[PDB]
């Protein structure tokens, strides 16, 4: 068993995680030993100076700490992983930033054991008290012509509400109560007497030892605060160890053919209905589903500047590239992955024809003129029912930049039809389809050239149409003057 | 090979501290100036570096030292053998321009209060 | 992006609009003679 | 002129400490091998092989 933990190991750290988070589970003595084994390996790159395999041992610590069904007495082994853990203090931004932030979980989890895992399920179920209420909520936005009909069924599955309050309940206090109590209590008894007890009086008991665990954890100093707890918990009260894995969250499946995250807000009616928080938005992908980032730009600006959603909850969004394994494996990482990947957003300063400036956004891409106005009538409907492109003259200043600080100056006149502006600190890679000779059709030039920051000056009796990142239904025209260069709702990745 | 440039950098600077962040220098271009550790000042038309020191949540201090009885002197106070001694003075006995050649470095540290 | 005119039966005044959701009215006999814009109907919640 | 007027290794230490207290690290703890990073170079002026020396 000990060869095959260290085989499984060493082959995952190169469907070999959900094989290692499925092995251990079978006997509640399979946790201590891979912990034993994770430490090793921790302590050689402790000695070593590896920078780059801390942080799939520091998931995995968290991992199977939150999921080990008990820790014996006897046993120190947060003690050795602590002080194997504090030495990185010493290590370069992030890895201290993930030690510091783990050895806080790790006095949580010494002084008040289990309480890191009846926070998340709590809070997953929706299962508070009336003193730390919170929640969490997963909306699995899909395409149903894009997903795959083997990611629908695991969605359906994901919704269908599994578990009840009471049972949520009775998972929560058995395994608050085995958590401390080791073998040398009775799960089978504590769960024959906790069937036949009412809903109120279970909740009520559940808010107590939530309270106790939390105050537990409070207490400065850890060896007194376990036996307070397991004193306290006797109050409000060898065998076998009972592997108590984590209860399906709350999920929502929602069909989403759109582009626009619209939809969220007619979400928000039934939560109206339905009640700091949090929202784990689950957005599957494709290729061109591009226009998912152009959706995210509004949600991140719209809200920031309309707050409706952020009222409430802090919003998380997670991409898919597109019970079972791909169900366990979705929730897994889900659950465990808590860093975020900002994708680098462009500015914009306009100065319109009329004279006012607001500065904007463009998240993938900037079009302006023929394709512009192209994209103008394709928003147009009944207008392109009832409706050569004539070149649009600018002045363009653009800069290339460098982290030197000198920025190597360029200008040109020109009279292109359209120019649009596509990505690689970045670079913008943009076109020019100049005028050569103006007539129904136009000489076109496409000029490609690497510019990071850009300077445009069109004549005021020569608006030009402006589209920022492809969204055809709201071209900008009646600019005369647009300066360009690179400037919770965030997504996600596992590293 | 033909040098072309060269710059130098404090690694702890002038508070006893370690340096971190991103540092863009300029070049000097080709003694006391190989040993120089200022910027060059064309920033118009020089040769330029950009590197990276990794950050850290603290500073990285260097405290200083503590005097400490060294009893490898003090009690170690008896005329050395007549033979390692004249191999000691006729070392010292060299100009300051004569290499000192790895043995003689060893020979002397360990007597390091003859 | 205009959709519409009309000339008026004085022959003062013209009418236009478009996805401006504007009528804009111009008036020709202007007290300077140029073409000068005297109202932007505004209130409307589509194109004209 | 008006110019007004304007420690030792056991406290600059990680180790013998809480680290909610830690405040700064002495430089004889950290025992990685120095590492640095560069990034480019950069010549305005156009005056063949060329490689980077550190020591």
């Amino acid at each position: 068993t000990e060869d095959r933990i260290q085989h499984a190991l060493e082959r995952c750290l190169h469907l070999n995680c959900w094989s290692l988070q499925e092995l251990v589970s079978r006997d509640p003595g399979h946790f201590l030993i891979l912990l034993e084994q994770i430490l090793q390996k921790t302590r050689e790159v402790q000695e070593k100076g590896t920078y780059d395999l801390l942080a799939p041992l520091a998931l995995l610590f968290y991992s199977t700490v939150l999921c080990t069904p008990h820790f014996p007495p006897d046993s120190d082994l947060l003690l050795k992983a602590a002080r194997t853990y504090h030495r990185f203090l010493t290590w370069p931004v992030p890895y201290c930033s993930i030690c510091q932030e783990l050895l806080t979980f790790i006095d949580a989890e010494l002084k008040a054991p289990g309480i890191s895992y009846q926070r998340l399920v709590r809070a997953e179920q929706g299962l508070s008290t009336r003193s730390h209420r919170s929640s969490t909520v997963t909306v699995l936005l899909l395409n149903p012509v894009e997903v795959q009909a083997e990611f629908l069924d695991v969605a359906d599955k994901l919704s269908t509400p599994g578990p009840s309050p009471h049972s949520a309940y009775i998972t929560l206090l058995l395994h608050a109560f085995q958590a401390t109590f080791g073998a040398h209590c009775d799960l089978s008894g504590l769960h024959r007497r906790l069937q036949s007890k009412t809903l109120a009086e279970l909740e009520a008991i559940f808010t107590e030892t939530a309270e106790a665990q939390e105050l537990a954890s409070g207490i400065g100093d850890a060896a007194e605060a376990r036996q307070w707890l397991r004193t306290k918990l006797q109050a409000v009260g060898p065998g076998k160890l009972r592997t108590i894995p984590i209860p399906v969250a709350r999920c929502y499946t929602y069909s989403w053919n759109q582009d626009s995250f619209d939809i969220l807000q007619e979400i928000l009616l039934k939560e109206q209905e339905l009640l700091a928080s949090t929202l784990r938005v689950v957005v599957f992908g494709s290729d061109r589903i591009g226009k998912v980032a152009r959706a995210y730009s509004n949600l991140r600006r719209l809200e920031n500047n309309r707050p409706l959603l952020t009222r409430f909850f802090k919003l998380q969004f997670f991409y898919v590239p597109v019970l079972p394994i791909l169900a366990d494996m979705l929730l897994y990482y889900c659950r465990f992955a808590a860093r975020p990947v900002l994708l680098q957003v462009y500015q914009t300063e306009l100065t319109f024809i009329t004279g006012e400036k607001t500065t904007e956004i463009f998240i993938h891409s900037l079009e302006l003129g023929h394709s512009a106005a192209t994209r103008a009538i394709k928003a147009s409907g009944p207008g392109s029912k009832r409706l050569e492109a004539v070149p649009l003259t600018l002045q363009i200043i653009y800069s290339k930049g460098a982290i030197s600080g000198r920025s190597r100056w360029s200008n040109m006149e020109k009279l292109c039809t359209s120019v649009n502006l596509s990505k690689a600190t970045e670079a913008l890679t943009l076109n020019l389809t100049e005028v050569v000779k103006r007539q129904g059709f136009n000489q076109i030039s496409t000029s490609q050239i690497k510019v990071d920051k850009v300077q445009i000056i069109g004549s005021n009796s020569c608006p030009f149409a402006v589209c920022l990142d492809q969204d055809e239904r709201k071209i900008l025209q009646s600019v005369i003057r647009c300066e360009v260069s690179p400037c919770c709702l965030p997504i996600m990745t596992f590293s | 090979a033909q040098l072309l440039y060269y710059v130098n950098l404090l690694l702890i600077d002038h508070r006893f501290l370690l340096r971190h962040g991103e540092y863009v220098l300029h070049m000097w271009q080709l003694n006391a100036d190989k040993l120089t550790s200022a910027t060059n000042p064309d920033k118009e038309n020089s040769m330029s570096i950009s590197i990276l020191l990794d950050n850290y949540c603290h500073p990285i201090a260097l405290p200083k030292h503590r005097p400490t009885p060294d009893p490898e002197g003090d009690r170690v106070r008896a005329e050395m053998p007549n033979q390692l001694r004249k191999q000691l003075e006729a070392i010292i006995a060299t100009d300051p321009l004569n290499p000192l050649t790895a043995e003689d470095k060893e020979l002397l540290w360990h007597f390091r209060y003859e | 992006w205009v959709m519409t005119c009309a000339y008026a039966p004085s022959g003062n005044y013209v009418a236009c609009g478009g996805l401006d959701n504007i009528c804009s009215i111009y008036n020709l006999k202007t007290r300077e003679g140029n073409v000068r814009v005297s109202r932007e109907l505004a209130g409307h919640t589509g194109y004209l | 002129e008006e110019w007004p007027l304007v420690g030792y290794h056991e406290q600059l230490t990680i180790h013998g400490k809480d680290h909610e207290s830690v405040f700064t690290v002495s430089l004889w703890d950290c025992d990685r091998k120095f590492r640095v990073k560069i990034r480019g170079i950069d010549i305005p002026v156009l005056p063949l092989t060329v490689f980077v020396e550190a020591n």
